[PDB]
């Protein structure tokens, strides 16, 4: 599944962030059946986070280490599962990944921002 | 495949007669599990009364001595899936002389839904000592007869005329 | 001549640019010899050593003025540049240019680009290129930049006149350079590699004569012009008839009855997604993707009870099968044309709108199906037969040309090895060597025949050993000749090479595959050498590939390109979009992820076969891409395979066959032996025959006069005709509801015994009439008379009780055969038959070659197939175990031990013996239950072993391979024979039409002067002030013109309606269709106040003024039945009347108006052979009925399509008369041994028993009646290209009067003052020359008048009526009506003149001038 996200995504201290991400899956968006896992890692070798999950609805985790800045950006009918750190403080700084499956569709898609913040 | 055919109304003291009922389902790939009941009002009796049921593949037969000891299952045979509900009368008498009423019971099973279906067939029988012959038969024998002979005739008479005038024109040459 | 060659130096540069300057200063074609790319004419001889390949002076004068330099290869090839500088620099004296000049003409060149462009086709193939593969790109991108700029820097670039740019060819080199490094410096993929498939168009650039081929397709597709425009027009009228009938009747689905949880179905129809939950509230058959259809009245299909039917949600088929719009009704429309699964369409509108709707389907068949596909082939069979004739015309001149110039210029000029060897060259002998190797190889063949899969290992040993005998006996043919005759000797004859080619591929199989098993078949071919039908077949194929070569190659250039484009364009979306179009998410039969699967669907199309494959990639790819592509391979596909079609038939035809030779001019070896033969049994007999003997009552003549006055009396005829009529009849009434109608079941039985006894005594008074003699040598008596007598063997078995043995049960069947003795009393089923029968010894012989053709393939299919089929299943589900689990029969079995729903089976038609081979390659070449056969053989393994998906994936070569030479090159042998006959059928009666009879023939020709008549008189004005001006109006062009484009508007909209369109939208179109209605009627009263009463003298008149009360009634009738009665049905139907509307744009258009009356012209022809088609179909209908109304349904056999009645018979034969669906017809009859069927099965309302079918019967029915279509079909095509040929290459008009013999007379009286009519034969040369045109011989008269052949009577006289006669025959030509006239005039003047005496005839013009000689 091609997922399209910035690599590298280079944020002020304080401005919002918007870790875009969108998929190029042929099949339609069933909400009952569509997946989306966010999670967030400060290094390649380090523990994954999930901090926003979308089963049959958004469902935002409310992590201590985000207070209350994350939310969704997107549209998934739209085939776009972006979300926006509003905010951004430097612990914010690090990975974060968009995991998506689109049934009947096989295979499982894989976006990986690398969130810098700048001065 | 399935064909209903309506019973003959007609039986002879004395023989053995088989009443028919049947009865199709709408369509044949479907799947059904069937059974009868059958009730009968005798000539002036103004009652219908259960004389028979047949389900499961078993005839269970009513305490009745108009029909004791001779009636016969004469319908479908190893299933639960019957169209052909006709029942056989083995020694005919005058106490079956009347209307019958044939009940078909089926129930249908389908995808994640079960229809419960009833059908009503009525016959009318009449016992007699002798069997009158049918209408049909007599005039479409004699109507037959009295076509071959008019064509028959008609071929003469045309045979005879023409045969005289080349007669005339050979006496005439 | 040749001494002109000479180096352009800038002399002749400045020479040519003075010229110039003086025409300018003063202010023509070329020779198409010497015009560019061609041979230098021989007339120049050889060139100069040093001229070759160097900038030469312009050879044509045409152009020795303008500024040129020309070009000649070592081949002799003419090549003309510009000598205007290249892009203002390079000059043709410069070195620079000099060398691009040298490489663009030699042959270095051009080779290396064949290969280039091949090698790049090779890559194009790839679907995932590996890594290594971008330098190549880059390396072909190269090779390419290097040519093109060759071009510029030698023609230079665009500004002159023979320079690149103006090579229409060089625009696509250039746009390969430009897409190439444009898209890459700028870096959709799948568009940049179908940009690419471009490069694979320069072969068309390079091949030579690849081009004049293309431009002659692009000459058959303009002459397509008014038939494409009718094509059109007749589908849209039938699409809105659809569109009518139709609207919303394909949504109709059963939905059940008791909902819980308060539910509608409105709420049910906005939450369900799946299959599976639909299938909870509709009604599917079990398997089928579809809802299945209803209806709602009595003669549709019928929803079980507990469901009720209702129109709601998706059409079927994804969607994309409907009447809804009028773009999805056009597509319906095009599919009845092509007739692609078009089955599966007629049944699904019968059963969702009813059975009657057939008539609707019938139509459509005949008229789009049938005749606009007639008209497309007859018009490009025309283009193709203009082009031969230029070709030849123009060929025939120049070779007559250029052996004129031969002659002017030819007028200018004026030991033991060789005793044994001469043994083996006597050894071989023509008689009976030569005859013997014949006999082996059918020996051989045969013996190949009886391989089959249940084999004991006795008769396997038995067929090999014979197999090795065979080989070792051609094999010492072989060596034997090799020796005798000298090796150098023996491989210059090219039937010895294939024999000695086959016989090596057998040794190397002896040293030793399954396919290589089976080329020793062809050596079957070498009975061409005898066998003259087998050599028309070997001619035609030879053709293909020899003088029809360059055609047959553009033809796989096409196909490979769309292949290759449409994986492109659709390969990854069948990957990624799987899910949608299969359930277990893998990739379908039909794809194009690859370039093989991608091929195959092609091919396909090209067979006819395209929806199904279409309706996939639009649900992977979108609508408009795959209807672009599907469309376009439909079209230039379908033309090049007509193209080459058509030039295989003309050519092998007329043109390969000239009887140049003798019939085998060196007696063929066959002939020499037969010649002995005859020697030898008559000479044998003759001396054994020769040893026995020297060892030893007027008034009977009157009954038969009588006899005879009846059975030939009109009422006798037509008291029998009834007669038949009424039996045929009675037989449709005997079907499986006969015991609901007791009373017509009595009185049929009566009626038949009624029939008999006509009948007989009919055939008595034929005997006492004509006799046992001219009626035992008639047939139609003879076939009488076989009718009466099984008609009595049934009566009186049945009067002696004699009703159930079972065979005269089956006696009993045969009474289907009773309309059979309606052929004899209709002559248009009497001459069809005779021209049918006629055809037969031709046809016989085409099937012999045929049939053993269609042998060789059978017998591979065979070695390559049988006992390979065989599969493990799962009943329930119907579907294939795996081979991971039971792989093997053996665990089939041990399944089957365990699990019951287990069965080991084959397929019903198979390859496991020749006779099954037949079936299957019966199935293949009609393209109807292909598809199953090559699954099987793509799936399969080895005998007993589990088939695993695609495991032989190669194995659809062999199915390709025999339909190009089982099916495209057998028909192409079927149809040349038959035109042959077809025409000798015409000859030998006069030309008079083979199908039409004598009376009809009458009508025939007074319908061919309907639409030949000249102009008519003006109509005269209406002298009235405002009326005249009426008049001028009405009479105009311009208000025709606008009549004609109102009407395009009402057509469009017709065309705008469509399913679930508001309340809004429904009055808009109403009113608007009310305004059109009040045009055309006022038009009316125009034309109808100024023309007067002159209106109703014109036809198209009469049809516009019927056009108007249909419409003024039908919107004011629908308006009353929507309203004070109801019924849905009858107000579609008369709504139709607005089509009479559109029609009336024929009276615009002036060339379909033209194959319009080619139609008609047709007509009694087609009801002739048509009415032989129904009867026919009337028997097989009984037949059908008699044996196949028991059989299990399934497949084909339905609740509706069925034989239970004589409704339900005619349903199906109509379906299967297109060869449509036959397959699914036949596989239930095939049941026959359980578990397939119940032998024992009851049928409630009948005594008969078993569910099962008999094979025999039942493949001898479908193939009987799919050849007997076909052969009545062939006929339909015949009938109606005589048609089409004629009509469009003919004209007549008559041009002569009164005046024109006063003239003749007026002249007369002053060459025969005394009115004596006879002139003096000095004096006619001089009379000619006074007479005015028409009649006028110019001076020198005499030749002409001597060729005129005129009698002379006594003194060198020649009457006034000869002269007349002769010179009115000059103007007229020689027509029919010159003779008739001539009686009349003879008559005329034989009552006016009783003096026979003075009018003897002594001499001619001619035999004087001969005497005189
Ligand atoms: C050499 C050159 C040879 C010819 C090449 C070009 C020939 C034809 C080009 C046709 C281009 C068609 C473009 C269509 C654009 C389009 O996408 O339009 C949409 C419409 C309506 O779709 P919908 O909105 O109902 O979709 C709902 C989906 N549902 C209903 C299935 C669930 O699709 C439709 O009407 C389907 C329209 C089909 C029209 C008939 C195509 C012509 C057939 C034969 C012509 C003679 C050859
Ligand atoms: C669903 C559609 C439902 C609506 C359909 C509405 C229309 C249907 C039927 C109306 C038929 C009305 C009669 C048509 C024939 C009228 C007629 O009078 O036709 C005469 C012609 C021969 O007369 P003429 O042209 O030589 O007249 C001489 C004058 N001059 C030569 C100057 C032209 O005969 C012929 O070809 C006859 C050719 C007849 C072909 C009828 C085909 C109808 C389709
Ligand atoms: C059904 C299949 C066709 C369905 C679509 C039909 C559209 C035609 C609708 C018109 C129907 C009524 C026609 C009434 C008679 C009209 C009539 O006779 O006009 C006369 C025209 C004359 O043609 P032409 O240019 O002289 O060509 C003759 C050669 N040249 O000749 C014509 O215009 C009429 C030709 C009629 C052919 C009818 C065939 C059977 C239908
Ligand atoms: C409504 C429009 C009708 C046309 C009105 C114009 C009008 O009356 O004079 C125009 C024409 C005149 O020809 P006529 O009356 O038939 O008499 C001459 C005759 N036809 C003849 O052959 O001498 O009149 C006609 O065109 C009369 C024919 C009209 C058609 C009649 C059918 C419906 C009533
Ligand atoms: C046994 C009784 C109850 C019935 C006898 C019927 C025969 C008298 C009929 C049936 C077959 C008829 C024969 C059918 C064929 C011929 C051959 C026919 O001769 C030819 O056709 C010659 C043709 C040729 O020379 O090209 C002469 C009539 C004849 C004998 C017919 C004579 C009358 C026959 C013998
Ligand atoms: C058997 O039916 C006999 C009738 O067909 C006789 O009718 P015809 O066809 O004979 O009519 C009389 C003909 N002639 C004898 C008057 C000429
Ligand atoms: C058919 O396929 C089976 C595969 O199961 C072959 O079978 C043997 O299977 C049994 C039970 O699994 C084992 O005991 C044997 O060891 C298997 N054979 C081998 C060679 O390992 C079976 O042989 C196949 N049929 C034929 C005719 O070969
Ligand atoms: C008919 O009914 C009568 C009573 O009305 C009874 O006596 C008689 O036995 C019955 N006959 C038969 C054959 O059942
Ligand atoms: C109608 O639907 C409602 C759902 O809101 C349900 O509560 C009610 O019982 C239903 N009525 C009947 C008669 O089923
Ligand atoms: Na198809």
């Amino acid at each position: 599944m091609e997922v399209t996200v910035p690599a590298t995504l280079n944020v002020l201290n304080g401005s919002d962030a918007r870790l875009p991400c969108t998929f190029n899956s042929c099949y339609t968006v069933n909400h009952k059946q569509f997946s989306l896992n966010w999670t967030y890692q400060e290094c390649n070798n380090c523990s994954e986070e999930m901090f926003l999950q979308f089963r049959m609805k958004i469902i935002n985790l409310k992590l201590e280490r985000f207070q209350d800045r994350v939310e969704f950006s997107g549209n998934p009918s739209k085939y776009d599962v972006s979300v926006m750190l509003r905010n951004v403080q430097p612990e914010d700084e690090g990975i974060y990944n968009c995991y998506i499956m689109n049934p009947p569709d096989r295979h499982r898609g894989h976006g990986k921002i690398h969130l810098q913040v700048l001065m | 495949g399935c064909v209903e055919v309506d019973s003959e109304t007609e039986a002879v003291y004395g023989m053995t007669f088989k009443i028919l009922c049947i009865s199709c389902k709408r369509r044949s790939e479907t799947n059904a599990e069937t059974f009868t009941e059958w009730t009968f009002r005798q000539k002036g009796t103004e009652e219908f009364v259960k004389i028979l049921r047949y389900e499961n593949e078993v005839l269970q037969l009513e305490e009745d001595e108009r029909f004791e000891g001779r009636v016969v299952w004469n319908g479908s045979r190893g299933t639960k899936d019957l169209q052909d509900l006709s029942i056989f009368i083995t020694n005919v008498t005058y106490n079956h002389s009347g209307d019958y009423e044939c009940h078909v019971y089926r129930l249908l099973f389908f995808e994640n839904y079960e229809h419960n279906t009833s059908v009503v067939k009525k016959i009318h029988i009449e016992v007699v000592d002798k069997a009158n012959r049918d209408m049909a038969s007599i005039v479409s024998e004699i109507m037959m007869y009295v076509l071959i002979v008019v064509l028959t005739i008609w071929l003469v008479a045309e045979m005879i005329y023409c045969y005289k005038k080349i007669a005339a024109a050979t006496e005439t040459a | 001549g040749p001494q002109s060659f000479v180096h352009f130096t800038k002399q002749s540069l400045a020479l040519i640019e003075q010229r110039i300057a003086e025409r300018k200063s003063k202010e023509p074609k070329p020779s198409s010899d010497l015009e560019a790319g061609k041979q230098l004419p021989f007339i120049y001889g050889d060139i100069p050593p040093g001229m070759v390949s160097e900038p030469l002076e312009d050879l044509d004068p045409y152009y020795a003025d303008k500024k040129t330099f020309i070009v000649l290869n070592k081949g002799k090839t003419i090549f003309r540049f510009n000598a205007t500088p290249a892009l203002y620099m390079l000059s043709p004296f410069s070195p620079l240019r000099r060398i691009s000049i040298k490489i663009l003409v030699h042959s270095l060149f051009s080779m290396l680009i064949m290969c280039t462009i091949l090698t790049n086709c090779i890559f194009m193939t790839m679907n995932n290129p590996p890594d290594w593969t971008k330098n190549v790109e880059y390396t072909f991108t190269g090779i390419y930049t290097f040519e093109s700029l060759v071009k510029i820097l030698a023609r230079g670039f665009c500004v002159g006149e023979f320079t690149f740019l103006r090579d229409p060819w060089n625009w696509l080199d250039f746009v390969v350079i430009v897409f190439a490094y444009l898209t890459e410096f700028v870096n959709n993929v799948s568009a940049l590699r179908t940009f690419r498939v471009l490069r694979a168009l320069k072969t068309i650039s390079v091949i030579p004569g690849l081009k004049t081929i293309v431009g002659a397709l692009i000459q058959s597709v303009k002459k397509l012009s008014d038939v494409m425009i009718l094509t059109v027009f007749c589908l849209s009228v039938f699409a809105l008839i659809g569109l009518q009938l139709f609207m919303g009747n394909l949504k109709h689905k059963c939905f059940r009855n008791s909902l819980e949880n308060n539910e509608t179905l409105e709420s049910i129809m906005n939450t369900l997604e799946s299959e599976e939950d639909f299938r909870k509230y509709f009604y599917y058959l079990e398997g089928s993707k579809d809802a299945l259809l209803c209806g709602f009245s009595t003669d549709s299909g019928q929803c079980p009870e507990g469901y009720t039917c209702v129109k709601i949600g998706r059409n079927p088929d994804y969607g994309y099968t409907s009447f809804d719009t009028f773009s999805w009704a056009f597509l319906a429309l095009f599919r009845l044309m092509t007739q692609d699964y078009w089955e599966n369409l007629y049944q699904q509108t019968l059963r969702a709108a009813g059975k009657t709707y057939m008539i609707f389907f019938v139509v459509v068949i005949f008229l789009g199906s049938f005749y606009l596909i007639n008209l497309i082939l007859a018009v490009v069979a025309m283009a193709y037969e203009e082009q031969n004739q230029a070709n030849i015309e123009e060929a025939k001149q120049k070779e007559l040309e250029f052996q004129q110039m031969l002659d002017r210029l030819k007028k200018e000029q004026e030991p033991y090895w060789i005793k044994f060897k001469k043994c083996i060259y006597f050894i071989v002998m023509d008689p009976f060597v030569d005859l013997a190797i014949t006999i082996c190889i059918v020996l051989n063949t045969l013996f190949m025949a009886m391989e089959h899969h249940p084999m004991t290992e006795e008769f396997k040993n038995v067929l090999a050993i014979g197999n090795l005998v065979f080989t070792g006996i051609f094999a010492a043919e072989m060596v034997l000749k090799l020796i005798a005759m000298d090796p150098y000797e023996y491989f210059q004859v090219g039937w010895n090479i294939f024999d000695s080619l086959i016989v090596t591929l057998s040794l190397v199989e002896l040293f030793l595959l399954s396919v290589l098993r089976s080329f020793r078949l062809l050596r079957v071919f070498k009975l061409a050498k005898s066998w003259p039908t087998l050599n028309m077949l070997i001619k035609i194929i030879g053709n293909s590939v020899g003088a029809l070569g360059n055609l047959t190659l553009v033809l796989a250039i096409i196909v490979f390109i769309f292949a290759v484009v449409g994986m492109q364009l659709f390969g990854k979306s069948y990957k990624e979009c799987v899910c949608k179009i299969n359930d277990d998410c893998t990739l379908p039969r039909w794809h194009m992820n690859d370039f093989f699967h991608s091929f195959l669907i092609v091919f396909r199309v090209l067979c006819g076969e395209w929806i199904e494959t279409m309706w996939d990639c639009m649900e992977v790819a979108g609508q408009a891409m795959c209807l672009i592509v599907y469309m376009m391979v439909m079209v230039i596909g379908n033309l090049v395979v007509l193209n080459l079609f058509l030039a295989l038939l003309l050519s092998s035809f007329s043109s390969d066959n000239l009887t140049a030779i003798e019939e085998d001019p060196d007696a063929n070896n066959l002939q020499i032996a037969v010649t002995r033969i005859k020697k030898g049994i008559n000479y044998v007999k003759q001396t054994l025959r020769e040893f026995i003997l020297k060892a030893f009552g007027k008034i009977w003549w009157n009954i038969r006069k009588t006899c005879y006055k009846i059975v030939e009396h009109s009422w006798f005829e037509s008291f029998i005709v009834l007669m038949i009529l009424l039996s045929s009849g009675a037989l449709a009434f005997e079907d499986i509801y006969i015991e609901r109608k007791k009373t017509i079941k009595i009185i049929l039985e009566y009626a038949d015994k009624i029939f008999t006894y006509i009948f007989i005594l009919e055939m008595l008074l034929k005997w006492i009439a004509y006799g046992y003699k001219t009626y035992f040598t008639n047939a139609w008596c003879w076939l009488d008379f076989l009718i009466v007598d099984v008609s009595l063997v049934t009566l009186v078995a049945n009067t002696l009780g004699y009703s159930d043995l079972g065979p005269i049960k089956s006696l009993r069947t045969l009474r289907a055969l009773r309309p059979l003795r309606a052929l004899s009393r209709f002559e248009g089923m009497r001459v069809v038959v005779n021209a049918l029968i006629g055809a037969i010894p031709s046809i016989m012989n085409v099937l012999l070659v045929c049939l053993i053709f269609w042998l060789i393939f059978s017998i591979m299919g065979v070695n390559l197939f049988a006992g390979k089929f065989y599969e493990c299943i799962n009943t329930t589900d119907g579907s294939r175990f795996p081979a991971s689990q039971v792989p093997n029969r053996s665990e089939c079995f041990a399944l089957m031990n365990v699990s019951q729903n287990v069965r080991w089976k084959n397929l019903k038609v198979n390859f496991d013996n020749v006779g099954l081979g037949y079936l299957s390659l019966l199935q293949v070449a009609t393209f109807k239950g292909w598809t199953i056969i090559m699954y099987a053989a793509v799936d399969s393994v080895n005998v007993d072993k589990q088939p695993k998906y695609e495991y032989s994936l190669y194995m659809y070569i062999y199915f390709v391979v025999f339909i190009i030479f089982g099916s495209f090159f057998t028909l192409n042998l079927f149809i040349g024979v038959i035109i042959d006959n077809f025409n000798q059928q015409k000859k030998k009666l006069g030309g008079q039409d083979i199908f039409m009879t004598e009376e009809q023939k009458k009508y025939y020709n007074a319908m061919k002067k309907l639409g030949s008549k000249k102009p008519q008189k003006p109509i005269p004005r209406p002298g009235n002030k405002i009326q005249g001006c009426i008049f001028d109006l009405v009479t105009n062009q311009a208000f025709d013109i606008s009549i004609m484009v109102l009407i395009c508007l009402n057509m469009v909209t017709m065309m705008v309606e469509k399913e679930g369109q508001s309340q809004h939208m429904t009055e808009v179109l109403y009113w608007i269709n009310v305004v059109f209605i009040i045009l055309f009627t006022g038009e009316c009263v125009l034309k109808l106040i100024s023309l007067r009463h002159y209106y109703f003298t014109v036809g198209w008149n009469i049809f516009d003024f019927v056009v108007v009360i249909i419409s003024i009634v039908g919107m004011f009738l629908a308006d009353l039945i929507e309203t004070y009665f109801v019924s849905p049905t009858l107000f579609r139907v008369i709504r139709l009347a607005r089509i009479g509307r559109i029609l009336r744009l024929v009276k615009g258009a002036k060339g379909i108006r033209t194959l319009l009356f080619a139609l008609m012209m047709s007509l009694p022809a087609l009801f002739n052979i048509g009415l032989l088609l129904f009867l026919v179909m009337f028997i097989y209908a009984i037949f059908g009925m008699s044996n196949f109304a028991y059989v299990k349904k399934e497949d084909g056999i339905n609740d509706m399509f069925n034989f239970e009645t004589f409704g339900n018979s005619m349903i199906c034969l109509f379906q299967i008369t297109t060869s449509a669906g036959w397959d699914g017809l036949l596989a239930p009859i095939l049941n026959s041994k359980p578990p397939d069927c119940d032998p024992k099965k009851v049928h409630p309302g009948s005594s008969v028993e078993g569910d099962c079918g008999n094979p025999s019967v039942g493949i001898f029915y479908f193939v009987s009646y799919i050849i007997i279509s076909f052969l009545v079909v062939v006929n339909m095509y015949i009938a109606v290209i005589l048609e089409n040929f004629s009509v469009a290459t003919e004209e007549s008009t008559e041009p002569l009067s009164e005046d024109d013999f006063e003239m003749f007379y007026e002249v007369w009286e002053k060459f025969d003052p005394d009115a004596t009519q006879f002139i003096e034969f000095s004096k006619l040369s001089d009379f000619a020359a006074a007479l005015d045109p028409p009649l006028l011989i110019a001076k020198p008269n005499k030749v002409q008048l001597i060729a005129m052949d005129l009698p002379m009577v006594s003194g060198d006289r020649i009457h006034c009526l000869d002269i007349l006669f002769a010179f009115t025959k000059r103007v007229l030509g020689e027509s029919g009506e010159m003779d008739s006239l001539r009686s009349q005039m003879e008559e005329r003047f034989m009552s006016a003149n009783p003096s026979k005496v003075s009018y003897e005839p002594i001499t001619t013009t001619l035999k004087r001038k001969q005497e005189d000689v």
